DNA sequence: ATCGATGTATATATCTGACACGTGCCTGGAGACTAGGGAGTAATCCCCTTGGCGGTTAAAACGCGGGGGACAGCGCGTACGTGCGTTTAAGCGGTGCTAGAGCTGTCTACGACCAATTGAGCGGCCTCGGCACCGGGATTCTG
DNA sequence: CAGAATCCCGGTGCCGAGGCCGCTCAATTGGTCGTAGACAGCTCTAGCACCGCTTAAACGCACGTACGCGCTGTCCCCCGCGTTTTAACCGCCAAGGGGATTACTCCCTAGTCTCCAGGCACGTGTCAGATATATACATCGAT
């Protein structure tokens, strides 16, 4: 019955980037499928990295390496920078 | 024989979107065969997923999964 | 029993760390999932979302519109050399093609 | 009388169809074709209204890209008219 | 003296190298090239004896396949001599 | 360095002969060298990435097999 | 206590049903594995193995050799219109290429 | 450490198909890679088929459907008969 | 140099249904505690990677003669594009039927987890014959 | 039709593949028990069928011009053969950096229970975008 989607969080981001613009439901559907795709790619590669080393757990090292393998050179540097910033803020809270 | 429903004007419109300026008279019958071959490979997979679930109605997700398996990810239909 | 507060508020993120943590455990990717994995993955997904929305919103103004539609997403992706490499195989419905005519075809 | 020279209307159509985003194949004739092909795999099948739309979007997106590839291999031979051998070469190099 | 006409030896070489199986690039020069490129990513790296052989097999297979595609592009223009634009067309259609 | 010049003209001719090319234009050699260098760079970046994740210092055949596998080409005979 | 009998001997297969069942459990493909899965998968793997080895042996015999070598495996796979489709993206070390020359290139 | 391989089973099959023929070490290494390749492909699709239907157990129907999706027509046609015969004899024993 | 007949776009007014917001409530995220085995650290063995020398022929580099291929120019004849009048059937708006997708309830057959037992198959060793190299003869094919 | 290239046959000889032994840890047999999923019944969504009407789009024809193709000429850049030289390949000797393993122990994650607020359906209403009309001004082809 009850569905589950990211439309709330996408709208929250949109109002931070452009507080004067709105988004149609058809565009929201594409934005919703985009996150599910990249999520599945990263989690897949992280699982393979863990299996090759014979480890039972997934950690931030697997996520960071998967990001460096999957994302292009300029996107990777920024994504890694803010991922480490977020983790540092969480652990220091 | 419904392949004749893909008319010459529609093929020309598709060629125009692709930037083709001048079109030879034999392109139409070649294009019909290419499309006929493409559709069968997708429908066979969609029906396979429909049968595994024991359903009788082909569903949009069956087509989405059939296309993704071929490397043609489609965004917009959930 | 102190008043509960979300992990996303502690990390400073908009995306849901709890839902991501649940989805990792329910996928059977591994038998154990560490504490830092969901915060890192949420931050990455938020970054890529904001970049896409920024380019689409700029493309909307160039057409004097006030609402984003699939055409603006297609133009935003196909005009950026980094996003176009990541999404090379993806097809977007109602996106259309970019305008392009070969120089050989124009009039003499 | 008045009459345009060969090729000016073709360029105006190119500029027209590259700006719009609607579907170009007739919906009902395509639907009958989908119904006819599926019958070879199972009888009495039913199709959701969105399944036919997903199939039509995928087919048109495929054909446009194939014509884009065919035009480059037509120009390479110093011609402007596209011909069957251009399609055959594009498909052979693409591996399909 | 006896002299073969132009092209007689080329067909013989084609038959010879299609029937054989050994590697065709010199091992030491390729090994130095591999160690040179890697130095840009990490310093003081070391390589196993089998990693270089794996890389050489992969590179030679890639180049042979690219030449096979380029020869079809040359014949399409009614030429015999392969030229750089044939490589650029093949790579463009392959999407490299 | 000059090591790219180690891929001599005769080696390129032998490769072209295996592919069935009968006549070769004199400008193909520099184009082939440029095409080969980007392929090597792409495979080696991934191989070193796997080597660094394991904290090793030696690059092994498995890192190469996994890199090629990720690029979409599978090599049989070295492991895996 | 009854004398043990292997599952492969019950099914009549050569491949190890026990090893396949172990691999299915350790790979985390799912949380439960039914008893019929490994017998079916072992029978399929055995069929494809014998299907390849027969053609390789015939190629070795035509070359008047007694030991199968990678050249014979390449010749076996690339001459079959169905094996070549399943293994199109695979390169075999020391396999070489199939003899082929374009008719336009041969002398008159 | 001890390394497992399929070499003995491939040899038993070879002795059944061609008693007089032998196989070199390199050919054995290739066959040992081909088997792991197809194993991982089938187990992967069987896993996807289970999650799309919310099932918690892999069964012979998931293997049969994965086989029909991965292998070409005639190969799938024969492999399905081989698997059905094997499972039937195992259950009747 | 330009006219003038066609075409694309812009500016104003009217309409309508898609979007943004508020309300009720329920099920899934957060707080607190316990148990236990996965990962981190330190120490040892030894193997396989890097570095060097001597030397001999296989392979690369440099010249040159000439011929056959790539390229530009010309003629011609018919395939395709532009425009009109006719006719086919796509699109739309409305009503009605019922097949089958989605859900709740009961319960019983299946697979996971332990413990004791032993034999299947992996590592180290032996050896002998399949293959490869040398040299000379037979056949083919080309200029 | 002389003669240069490939194939094959008889002899030598070596190290890679086929077979044996020891033995240990992974697979089998027997038992319990918890819950995943097979079956029966019900609700009511939305897929299928039929009708009448307007008019958008497809079809068939004429005609004339721009393109595709075949032929001729010429000139220059690839191919084939010979000599010189340079650095690849093989074999033998040193040594030490780093991979792979074992033993200890601690701190990280899984699990259970409570409880409470985040976010999911549902309802409302008002303004962004779609449309019809008028007209501005840009472009293409002939004079």
């Amino acid at each position: 019955s009850r569905k589950e989607s990211y439309s709330i969080y996408v709208y929250k981001v949109l109002k931070q980037v452009h507080p004067d613009t709105g988004i149609s439901s058809k565009a929201m559907g594409i934005m919703n499928s985009f996150v599910n795709d990249i999520f599945e790619r990263i989690a897949g590669e992280a699982s393979r990295l863990a299996h090759y080393n014979k480890r039972s757990t997934i950690t931030s090292r697997e996520i960071q390496t998967a990001v460096r393998l999957l994302l292009p050179g300029e996107l990777a540097k920024h994504a890694v920078s803010e991922g480490t910033k977020a983790v540092t803020k969480y652990t220091s809270a | 024989d419904n392949i004749q429903g893909i008319t010459k004007p529609a093929i020309r419109r598709l060629a125009r979107r692709g930037g083709v300026k001048r079109i030879s008279g034999l392109i139409y019958e070649e294009t019909r065969g290419v499309l006929k071959v493409f559709l069968e490979n997708v429908i066979r997979d969609a029906v396979t997923y429909t049968e595994h679930a024991k359903r009788k109605t082909v569903t949009a997700m069956d087509v989405v999964y059939a296309l993704k398996r071929q490397g043609r990810t489609l965004y917009g239909f959930g | 029993r102190a008043k509960a507060k979300s992990r996303s508020s502690r990390a400073g993120l908009q995306f849901p760390v709890g839902r991501v943590h649940r989805l990792l455990r329910k996928g059977h990717y591994a038998e154990r999932v560490g504490a830092g994995a969901p915060v890192y993955l949420a931050a990455v997904l938020e970054y890529l979302t904001a970049e896409i929305l920024e380019l689409a919103g700029n493309a909307a103004r160039d057409n004097k519109k006030t609402r984003i539609i699939p055409r603006h997403l297609q133009l935003a992706i196909r005009n950026d050399e980094e996003l176009n490499k990541l999404l090379g195989g993806v097809t977007i419905a109602q996106g259309g093609v970019l305008p392009n005519i070969q120089a050989v075809l124009l009039p003499k | 009388p008045h009459r345009y020279r060969p090729g000016t209307v073709a360029l105006r159509e190119i500029r027209r169809y590259q700006k719009s985003t609607e579907l170009l194949i007739r919906k009902l004739p395509f639907q009958r074709l989908v119904r006819e092909i599926a019958q070879d795999f199972k009888t009495d099948l039913r199709f959701q209204s969105s399944a036919v739309m997903a199939l039509q979007e995928a087919c048109e997106a495929y054909l446009v890209g194939l014509f884009e590839d065919t035009n480059l291999c037509a120009i390479h031979a110093k011609r402007v008219t596209i011909m069957p051998k251009d399609i055959q070469l594009a498909r052979r190099i693409r591996g399909e």
